[PDB]
């Protein structure tokens, strides 16, 4: 199962430039569409 | 690199300018994203 957004961290210093053009992610991001973490990381659930 | 009120030509806006990797063909002045806005401007005083 493939993932991009996985509501982790993005600095303001990566997306400028080329991936805004390829990537849609950001292209939601500047327009205040914001996904958010899940409370349990994948660590904690294989640990359960 | 600095946050600023834009206006190229009339288009008017807010962001941050940056020297883009973009390459425009010479009868192009505005580049455009996804959600119908543009994300990137030739500027008139250097064709930059
Ligand atoms: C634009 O006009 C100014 C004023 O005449 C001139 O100094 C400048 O060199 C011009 N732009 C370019 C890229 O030559």
């Amino acid at each position: 199962v493939t993932l991009a957004d996985a509501g982790f961290i993005k600095q303001y210093g990566d997306c400028l430039g080329d991936i805004a053009a390829r990537d849609l992610i950001c292209a939601q991001k500047f327009n205040g569409l914001t996904v958010l973490p899940p409370l349990l990381t994948d660590e904690m659930i294989a640990q359960y | 690199n600095k946050c600023v009120n834009f206006n190229f030509n009339g288009l008017t806006g807010t962001g941050v300018l940056t020297e883009s990797n973009k390459k425009f063909l010479p009868f192009q002045q505005f580049g455009r994203d996804i959600a119908d806005t543009t994300d990137a401007v030739r500027d008139p005083q250097t064709l930059e």
